[PDB]
């Protein structure tokens, strides 16, 4: 994966 | 008045009438200048539509439980960068992730809802994901490039439909008459109280306290 | 409360206490739901706990839309035993329905005829309703030629239905859903007018049809 961990 | 998606193309046949496009959404007027026609208007542009070519409009960007596999799959396909979506985990029940197409990839957010029930992606905290949606209409979901969130090319559906659960003769003009049993192909569904459908041939609105739903199975 | 729902997965039972069953099952739940993640079900005589995550709402068992000719016909030829049926609205006459029906290798097309009066029927014998139609016809034969009775088909789970929230909802009682204002609402009941059985943040539970919009479907 996700692009805000 | 309400808005539905074209189910085929369609080349105004006379000058006072409105061509679109298959999956186009047209704003169609509460009237019916004919039996079977509604007046609609399209991206700046106005005239007579056929009411038998459109369909109940589709969420634009709520998918469900569908896979983050399957999501990479249908906005791989899309032209335009900034379509998503926003799909509920089937394995993590209540939890959501919002993906996007940008370039040739899909980049997938996790969205995250804190002790009050409000969802954020970053800082900013939202009341709903329709106010995360329209927040990042304008302002880019990603920290790096802007990618700004654009609804999907959208295709007409299978029809929902109800079910009659009384009578319904009608007093006033334009509402939809039905028998107890009745199934009713529902073209407008967004007010909470009046509906518009069709059935034994006629359209208009009926009261949605008279009717049960159908429940998809194609 | 009590609910029928379709079984999205088959499900070997992990304790003597749940219950077993295979997809495309219709079980019937109950309102003592006894854990967070478990409903209380039967299924033909047996009975357990089964996951809540292993079931959807039931999909209407005949009634299919304007489900082109061809489409009911690849449907129905499919199925494995005979008067295995649907009914169609047509697409291109609106309001006048067809009975489709499977005739061991071939598929029968049976256009449905309403009278002034709203009544429904194909013969001689007039009903008030399809659903009168059909039930008359799983015991009586829908042609004359030969005996053929009227089953519902194999039944398959579909993608899920959702509602969205008009207004906050603060339940009252433990069986009761808890949501704010927007949120989406897996249905898993809409069978009663006023209390409608849903999932959304982790829970299940019954909460007002009032309280809600529907969610059209797209995929």
């Amino acid at each position: 994966t996700y692009s805000n961990l | 008045s309400m808005e539905a998606i074209a189910k085929y193309d369609f080349k105004a046949t006379a000058d006072d009438e409105l061509s679109f496009k298959r999956g186009d959404i047209l704003k169609v007027l509460n009237e019916e200048c004919d039996q079977n026609w509604y007046k609609a208007e399209l991206n700046g542009k106005d005239g007579f539509i056929p009411k038998n070519y459109i369909e109940m409009k589709p969420h634009p960007w709520f998918f469900g439980k569908i896979p983050r596999a399957k999501a990479e799959e249908m906005l791989s396909k899309q032209r335009h960068d900034g379509a998503f979506l926003i799909r509920e985990s089937e394995s993590a029940p209540g939890d959501f992730s919002l993906s996007v197409k940008f370039g040739n990839d899909v980049q997938h957010f996790k969205v995250l809802r804190d002790g009050a029930g409000k969802y954020f992606l970053w800082v900013v905290k939202f009341n709903s994901l329709n106010e995360l949606v329209d927040y990042h209409r304008s302002t880019s979901v990603s920290r790096n490039q802007q990618i700004f969130l654009r609804d999907i090319e959208q295709v007409p559906q299978q029809p929902t439909y109800v079910q009659a659960l009384f009578d319904f003769d009608p007093q006033e003009d334009g509402e939809l008459g039905f028998r107890r049993g009745d199934f009713i192909h529902v073209m407008d569904n967004s007010d909470p109280n009046w509906w518009k459908g069709a059935c034994h041939g006629q359209t208009g609105m009926f009261p949605r306290n008279y009717v049960t739903p159908v429940n998809r199975n194609v």
